[PDB]
């Protein structure tokens, strides 16, 4: 009679996680695509940097 | 302006390099060991003869040994046992004997011996409770193992005098049960050293000293590609 | 989601046979070495048997040697355990457990108190 | 009393699974066919930091993108300079086994922890010229696995007793605790706005905890083995987890399910550390086959191979401006790939 | 006045052997030198002692080529200064090679026998016993040849003069030490093999393999046929061919066995080959 | 006249130089015999 409190906490956690509004997959995928495409200019690992702007050479 | 800061960083780097060279000369002299075992093994008498972790500093013949004992941890061993990959020896102490303890000890030694990252570290075996084996053989080792009756005494080792044949028969049976899974997939990179100890015995430190000497000698023979 | 479901049990006569089934869902079945582990009432957990990935290396405890048969079906995705010639000492809660790492031989935390990669188990009373 | 609660939990899990199947419109690999691929990524080892003796187990970059900490298991915590390869500091540790380290966002305090169950916080305000133990936090019953700073006053720690904690550095007491896992919490990743944080455990589950409220929000179970590392996307709406079954998985916070699965037939080694780039196109994964892989996050194609280490790569870090990638393995060598 | 010998047809052929293997010794040794310039993760003390030994073999072979190119009877008649310079440099590099084989033997004996005393050794002691200790020996030999016997470019042998032994005295003594330690090592090797091998055939084969690998490193190939008996017979031909083959191929055998057949060096070459294949592909 | 394996290089040099000396001695004796036969 010790795991009954853990079972009640798991039931309450599933009841707290059950009442949510899940956003669609395509809209979040398009949002991540727009975020990855907008910041493509300031990524020094994607685009190779020259010897002047790179402080490690 | 930058020249003074660069000279200050070079002087600080020289001081830190001297301190790290001295710490390297201290660090490569001390030998570190991992003491591991079950709850009913009897490691308390072992640490009394010779927090999360327990520190033990000692020396034999001016050779520093630092023993690390695992304390207030959980039973989940699959994540922190990878941290002990550069130790020289895992002193694995179990007691010969409620639930079955020897099968759990064999499964733990099988999981340590067959680990991916524990293929280089040698295990020094210790069988602690021999007097309990001598007392429990008079009035339970034949119940958990059906091959105990169909087992012959090994003649290649010298037993101690003044003992019952069943006691030494069970001793070498437990030894062969560890050496069956020990000499299965060893392949010469790491070895096991079985031993027999009692409660009041001060000869264990010399055994650990000689076994660690054998481990370092086999490592130096491995680096020269001689052995 | 990793889920292991046990089936079989019930109060039977001593000396009879029984067959336990373990259904796995949520992972690749052919990569993990699997175990059967029992827990007696009033005592701790104790390891019973294991079968490897391919099914060649099959090992048992000495108290259950020659009386248990552990097999697995990779295509049918299940784990069977045939238990003939039982004893009244074998009344326990049985679990089919999965080793946490694939493509390896070591299994550290199978016989532990709080291990999450095992099912709810089944009651066998003899 | 247990059978009815377990059947109710199974019915609630079935409702969650049916809702996740109903909200699944289309996959990402079907809609990323028109995306231009990245191509070959050539990263060379610019700097090589060799000052450690035992294995380097963790590291963390600074906010100014210049200094970085590195903890080893010999009893050393060295603060390196990445530009001029000089050792700025070298702190000797009380306990020689240290599994995690952290650097303050202001740059004043450095935390560390390990098998001693004590989070030691050092101060880099050398009034006397030498660093000293500024604080010690001891309230966990398991090994300290990861620790991160929210600010100069609070610190989020994760331990091996299935609990996370929020500590106050000034007082020395737990502000809030987090008890929802059944396995060892291996790592955590703070949000860029420092509101929520994820934590992955050894039960193949990552939970989204709130700092201010102190309770779990969402749970993600998509792996088959122990989740060893986790990292946030740069915007704060998705994350990526690396596990021991040689598969990486990119989950989304809004869709409440996985978006991408990174796997290969030749890779049979578990992941140790994951980290995105500054933009979020490349995903760095450090496996156990002595090299790291640079995956494309949008097309699930392995773009680059970073092979310069000899032993197991344990820690991997990307700076805030995305200029370089610091990888530390068990051969006591830090390497600055760029 | 003088009569020619029948061994002349052998002698030049033996010189051809000295022109063969020494050349391919460079084709080992310099290449091995490049390995110790590339692999920086193998910087333990053992590889430093082996790299210094390879450098000593390179300097000895280069000075040997200088010796074999700049000698003529016209230079042998009149005592010129640079002839004495080349002779003293060759003797210095030869004594340096023997003291570095002594350093190899001392490090191996202090690694196997005195196991707990291995950290007492430092790099500067081996450097000062390898490159330092030959300097007073060669200076004392130069003074003894300047004051006692100063004819025929300091290598002409006159009966009743024992000034050459002042550079050959410690060397064979060093070689004596390079015998004795090895014997103890073989004993310790048996103490491993009997523990680790259940078959008599395997352990003897591994002991013979370890002995035949360890013999060119410590330089005990010179002690195999060391002193001629003195009678003018066919034993001189065996002396010349045996010692010429061993002295020509010693550095080649040491370089190949301790560099190319090592497991860590082969693993590093395989890693770098995979890195170059991934770069080129 | 004892020799050693370590001093093999200078031993071969002394034998080759003595062989070159006696070869030049035989050549000069042949030239002197040509002079004696001519004059
Ligand atoms: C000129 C005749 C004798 C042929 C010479 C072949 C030489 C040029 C070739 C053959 C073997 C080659 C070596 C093979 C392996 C390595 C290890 C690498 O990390 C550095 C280059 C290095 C050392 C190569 C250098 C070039 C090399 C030495
Ligand atoms: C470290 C050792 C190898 C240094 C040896 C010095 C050598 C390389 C130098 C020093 C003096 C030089 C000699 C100087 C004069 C002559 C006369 C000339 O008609 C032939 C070359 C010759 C004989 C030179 C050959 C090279 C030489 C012998
Ligand atoms: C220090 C080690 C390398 C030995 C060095 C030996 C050489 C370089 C030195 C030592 C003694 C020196 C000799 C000392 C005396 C004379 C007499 C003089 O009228 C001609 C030069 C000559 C012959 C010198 C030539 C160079 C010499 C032979
Ligand atoms: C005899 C004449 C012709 C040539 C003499 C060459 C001498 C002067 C040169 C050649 C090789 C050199 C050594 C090469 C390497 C080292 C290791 C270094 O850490 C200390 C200096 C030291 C020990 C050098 C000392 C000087 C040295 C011995
Ligand atoms: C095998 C390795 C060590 C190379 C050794 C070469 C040895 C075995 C060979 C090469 C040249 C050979 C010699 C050639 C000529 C003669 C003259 C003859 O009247 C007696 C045998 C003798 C003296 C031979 C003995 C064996 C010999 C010395
Ligand atoms: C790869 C091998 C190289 C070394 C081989 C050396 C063998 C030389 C043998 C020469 C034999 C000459 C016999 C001449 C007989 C005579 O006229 O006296
Ligand atoms: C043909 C080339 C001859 C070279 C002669 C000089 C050899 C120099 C050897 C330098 C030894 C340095 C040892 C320390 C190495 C290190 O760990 O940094
Ligand atoms: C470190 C010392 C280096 C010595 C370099 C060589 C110097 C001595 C050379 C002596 C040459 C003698 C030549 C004949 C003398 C003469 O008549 O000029
Ligand atoms: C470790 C010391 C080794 C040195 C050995 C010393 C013995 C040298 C023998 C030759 C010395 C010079 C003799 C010149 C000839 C003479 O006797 O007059
Ligand atoms: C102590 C170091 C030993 C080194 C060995 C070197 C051997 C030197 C031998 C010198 C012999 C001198 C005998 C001269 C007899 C005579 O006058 O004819
Ligand atoms: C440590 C030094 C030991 C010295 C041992 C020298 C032994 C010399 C033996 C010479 C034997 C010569 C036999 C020639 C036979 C033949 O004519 O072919
Ligand atoms: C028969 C004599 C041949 C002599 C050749 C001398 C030069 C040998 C070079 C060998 C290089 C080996 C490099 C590593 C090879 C590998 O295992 O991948």
């Amino acid at each position: 009679t010790a795991s009954i409190a853990q079972a009640r906490k798991l039931v309450e956690q599933l009841k707290m996680e059950a009442n949510i509004d899940r956003i669609k997959v395509s809209k979040a995928a398009a949002d991540l695509m727009a975020y990855c495409e907008a910041h493509a200019k300031e990524d020094p690992l994607l685009t190779p940097v020259p010897a002047s702007e790179n402080p490690f050479r | 302006d930058q020249r003074n800061e660069e000279k200050a960083q070079r002087e600080a780097n020289k001081k830190i390099e001297k301190q790290l060279q001295k710490d390297k000369q201290v660090y490569r002299a001390t030998h570190r060991l991992l003491l591991l075992g079950a709850g009913e093994s009897g490691k308390s008498t072992i640490v009394k003869q010779m927090t999360g972790i327990f520190e033990t500093k000692f020396q034999v013949d001016k050779v520093n040994f630092h023993m690390f004992d695992v304390g207030a941890q959980r039973d989940e061993r699959r994540k922190w046992i990878q941290c002990f990959n550069d130790v020289t020896a895992i002193i694995f102490v179990v007691a010969s004997s409620q639930t079955n303890r020897l099968q759990e000890a064999l499964n733990l030694f099988k999981s340590i011996w067959n680990n991916r990252w524990l293929r280089t570290i040698s295990v020094i075996l210790f069988l602690n409770k021999q007097d309990l084996l001598a007392e429990k053989v008079l009035a339970k080792i034949e119940d958990y193992f059906p091959e105990f009756a169909r087992y012959t005494t090994p003649e290649d080792a010298t037993p101690e005098p003044g003992e019952d044949p069943r006691v030494t028969r069970a001793k070498y049976f437990i030894r062969d049960e560890f050496l069956r899974i020990s000499t299965a997939s060893g392949d010469g990179r790491h070895y096991c050293y079985p031993h027999f100890t009692c409660s009041v015995d001060t000869e264990n430190i010399r055994r650990v000293f000689n076994d660690c000497r054998d481990i370092i000698q086999r490592m130096h023979l491995r680096q020269y590609e001689l052995l | 989601q990793v889920q292991l479901q046990e089936s079989g049990g019930g109060l039977v006569q001593p000396g009879g046979s029984l067959r336990l089934s373990c259904a796995a869902s949520g992972f690749t079945f052919s990569n993990y070495k699997m175990n059967w582990v029992r827990q007696a009432p009033g005592k701790g957990l104790e390891w019973v048997s294991d079968i490897s990935q391919s099914g060649a290396s099959i090992s048992y405890t000495g108290s259950v040697k020659g009386r248990f048969t552990i097999s697995r079906d990779n295509a049918k995705n299940t784990l069977y355990l045939q238990m003939n010639s039982l004893k009244p000492e074998d009344t326990a809660v049985y679990y089919c457990a999965r080793c946490p790492a694939p493509f390896t031989r070591d299994c550290f935390d199978v016989t532990s108190t709080t291990y999450a990669y095992r099912g709810q188990g089944t009651q066998v009373t003899v | 009393e247990l059978d009815q609660l377990r059947q109710e939990a199974e019915q609630l899990k079935n409702q969650i699974r049916d809702a996740r199947k109903a909200c699944a419109d289309a996959t990402l690999s079907q809609i990323t066919n028109n995306i231009d691929p990245v191509g070959r990524i050539q990263m060379r080892t610019r700097r090589t930091l060799r000052g450690h003796l035992a294995k380097i187990y963790a590291m963390h970059w600074g906010t100014d993108s210049r200094l970085l900490v590195s903890a080893s298991q010999d009893g050393k915590l060295i603060i390196w300079d990445s530009y001029t390869t000089n050792k700025v500091h070298a702190i000797p540790l009380r306990s020689s086994w240290v599994m995690t380290c952290a650097y303050a966002p202001s740059g004043n305090y450095v935390a560390c922890g390990g098998l001693d169950n004590i989070c030691s916080i050092y101060n880099l305000k050398t009034r006397e010229g030498n660093v000293r133990v500024s604080r010690e936090l001891a309230g966990h019953t398991g090994y300290l696995s990861c620790c991160r700073f929210l600010d100069d006053n609070q610190i989020v720690t994760s331990s091996g007793d299935t609990t996370c904690a929020l500590w106050d550095i000034e007082t020395g007491q737990q502000t809030t605790t987090f008890t929802g896992h059944t396995g060892d919490v291996m790592s955590l990743s703070l949000a860029p706005d420092t509101r929520l944080f994820v934590s992955g455990a050894c039960d193949a589950s990552a939970k989204l905890w709130d700092v201010r409220e102190g309770m779990c929000r969402q749970t993600f179970t998509g792996h088959e083995s122990d989740i060893n590392a986790i990292c946030f996307f740069p915007n704060g709406n998705a994350f990526a987890t690396g596990s021991d079954d040689a598969t990486c998985r990119l989950f989304d916070l809004r869709a409440d399910q996985e978006l991408m699965t990174y796997s290969h037939d030749n890779i049979i080694c578990g992941i140790t550390s994951v980290s995105f780039s500054k933009s979020g196109r490349l995903l760095l994964a450090g496996y156990d086959d002595f090299n790291c892989n640079v995956w494309d996050a949008l097309k699930a194609d392995r773009a680059g191979v970073l092979a310069g280490h000899d032993n197991r790569v344990s820690c991997l870090g990307v700076t805030d401006d995305g200029m370089a990638v610091a990888t530390g393995s068990w051969d006591s060598f830090l390497k600055i790939w760029n | 006045l003088n009569e020619e010998k029948k061994s002349k047809v052998h002698y030049h052929v033996a010189v051809i052997i000295n022109y063969l293997g020494h050349c391919i010794s460079l084709v080992a040794l310099l290449v091995a030198f490049v390995l110790f310039l590339r692999l920086r993760s193998i910087r333990c003390l053992r590889n430093i002692i082996h790299w210094n030994l390879i450098s000593a073999f390179i300097l000895r072979n280069a000075t040997w080529f200088v010796v074999q190119l700049t000698m003529s009877p016209e230079v042998h008649q009149s005592n010129v200064g640079w002839c004495r310079l080349v002779t003293a440099a060759y003797n210095y590099f030869h004594v340096t090679n023997f003291f570095w084989m002594f350093g190899e033997g001392c490090y191996l004996h202090t690694a196997i026998v005195l196991t707990y005393s291995t950290d007492r050794l430092r790099k500067w002691m081996f450097i000062c016993i390898g490159w330092g200790v030959p300097f007073p020996i060669i200076v004392a030999w130069a003074i003894g040849k300047l004051y006692y016997d100063n004819e025929k470019c300091w290598f002409g042998k006159r009966p009743g003069v024992y000034t050459d032994y002042i550079y050959q005295g410690p060397m064979i003594l060093v070689l004596l030490i390079n015998f004795i330690f090895l014997f103890n090592i073989v004993r310790i090797l048996m103490t491993k093999l009997r523990a680790s091998t259940t078959s008599e055939t395997i352990q003897y084969r591994k002991a013979v393999k370890a002995t035949l690998v360890l013999l060119p490193l410590l330089g005990i190939t010179y002690m195999l046929f060391f002193v001629n008996p003195g009678e003018d017979e066919v034993s001189r031909v065996v002396f010349i061919y045996f010692n010429s083959f061993l002295e020509s191929f010693q550095g080649f055998f040491v370089s190949v066995f301790y560099c190319f057949l090592n497991s860590e060096v082969r693993s590093a070459i395989r890693k770098r080959w995979h890195r170059w294949q991934d770069k080129h592909s | 006249n004892p020799s050693l394996s370590i001093d093999l290089t200078f031993h071969l040099l002394r034998t080759l130089l003595e062989l070159a000396r006696t070869q030049s001695q035989r050549e000069r004796a042949e030239q002197n015999r040509i002079i004696f036969d001519s004059v």
